[PDB]
């Protein structure tokens, strides 16, 4: 039906039947989560394989069967007999090794309800970060990517909890991705809290002028190197584009695009245009001797725009003795029979 | 399977208090951990422990509550090896092929 409802009671109910006690649920899947790496990486150590394979053979026997390998990565893990290779080996480690197999499943569960635990707190959050310009689904979404990102740097050692730290690397996902999506076209971070700053200060600025100040103020409340056409550029980028596509005129049936006319096209104007200009050049460009008119013609109209460089082995003296004598007799001849005077531009 | 334990008397549990009380896991103390009448698997003292903790110095631990999850779950302690199909399940002690 609609679709923020249904995922805020998909994760609250689970929530509601899973919440993580504060210390101790937060605290095993945690010593679960490193007991897991330290596992991978001494898996790594006696098998000779990447952590990265080792990471994604225990991921798919706990989060999935062949179906998730073969969709989501196209193919270079062998469906079935691949992963199945490790798990081997993984069988073989004995008594001590076996043990960091059995871990790192283990781990990588807890990883896993850890991470569905604490996903009140990314929506609890992500709420507040809302009219921001992107969809309460996506900004959980996104935070709820910080949260994982956070599942992998959290030390148990160091006593504090779960929750501060989600909080931070969590507000810092979402805080990105409004600066990352939110417009059409991409604006980097620093032009965000830039704009934000610039806003800020106009708000300011409008608590006693009654005169929504002009450039001149929000340069000189801004700070250090702020000037007008500073701010009246970044306020431009500030605007976001509108709808080529927006109800106009009188709202009846007025779409935004019949009335934008078209630059590349040539209007007729333009193909007659080349076609005389083209056709008469062309008889111009073959009455003459190759030498230093085609050297100038295909130099300026074949590849770019070097007087030297431009006659192959006959030096300068010969270039500007043909280029200035032929182009002469050339334009003088065309000033008898006028057919170019009429300037084609 | 139950889960944490407080200080009421410590027995049968898993390791946890083991390296705590360091009498069972340093040396072979756990059977006189019963205190008094033995001059008339786990066994622990009258009641003296109260924590989810390590013991170096009372420094990694967390004192809270004990759970009692019941998994509706068949448990297998000793199973055997039939080779008709693949080995299911578990061997004794040594292989476990599950």
């Amino acid at each position: 039906k609609i679709s923020t409802s249904d995922p805020v009671r998909q994760y609250l109910h689970e929530i509601g039947q899973v919440p993580l006690l504060t210390l101790e649920e937060e605290v095993e899947l945690a010593r679960k989560v490193e007991e897991g790496m330290e596992a991978i990486k001494k898996l790594s150590e006696i098998t000779g394989l990447d952590p990265d394979l080792i990471r994604e053979v225990v991921r798919a026997k706990i989060l999935g069967s062949a179906r998730v390998r073969h969709i989501p990565g196209l193919k270079e893990t062998l469906d079935p007999k691949t992963v199945e290779e490790i798990d081997q080996k993984l069988k073989s480690l004995p008594k001590e090794h076996k043990r960091y197999l059995h871990i790192a499943r283990e781990g990588e569960a807890a990883r896993q309800h850890l991470i569905e635990a604490n996903l009140r707190l990314v929506v609890s959050i992500a709420k507040k970060y809302t009219g921001r310009g992107l969809s309460f689904l996506d900004l959980i979404q996104e935070g709820n990517q910080g949260l994982i990102r956070a599942v992998e740097k959290f030390e148990y050692k160091r006593r504090f909890k779960f929750s501060t730290y989600a909080t931070w690397w969590i507000r810092q996902a979402i805080n990105r991705a409004i600066a990352d999506q939110a417009r059409t076209i991409r604006i980097p971070v620093h032009m965000v809290e830039t704009i934000n700053k610039l806003s800020r200060t106009a708000r300011q600025l409008q608590q006693e002028l009654g005169r929504e100040p002009t450039y001149e103020e929000i340069a000189e409340a801004m700070g250090p190197g702020w000037d007008a056409k500073r701010v009246e550029e970044t306020l431009k980028i500030a605007q976001e584009p509108v709808s080529l596509e927006t109800p106009i005129g009188d709202e009846k049936d007025s779409f935004y695009g019949d009335f934008i006319p078209d630059e590349h096209l040539p209007s007729p104007v333009d193909a007659a245009t080349q076609s005389l200009l083209s056709e008469e050049l062309e008889k111009a460009l073959s009455k003459l001797s190759e030498r230093e008119a085609m050297v100038l013609k295909l130099r300026k109209g074949l590849i770019d725009g070097e007087e030297v460089g431009a006659f192959f082995g006959v030096t300068r003296e010969r270039i500007r003795q043909i280029e200035n004598k032929a182009l002469r007799k050339l334009k003088y001849h065309e000033s008898r029979t006028r057919k170019l005077r009429d300037f084609l531009d | 399977r139950v889960e944490y334990v407080k200080k009421e008397r410590a027995g049968l549990r898993l390791p946890l208090a083991a390296w705590v009380e360091k009498e069972a896991y340093k040396p072979g103390e756990i059977l006189a951990e019963l205190p008094e009448p033995y001059l008339f698997g786990d066994k622990i003292v009258a009641a003296i422990d109260p924590e989810e903790e390590v013991i170096a110095e009372a420094e990694g631990v967390v004192h809270l509550h004990e759970p009692a999850s019941i998994l509706v779950v068949k448990a297998r302690v000793y199973p055997f090896e039939d080779d008709v199909e693949v080995s299911t399940g578990d061997r004794v002690a040594p292989g476990d092929v599950l």
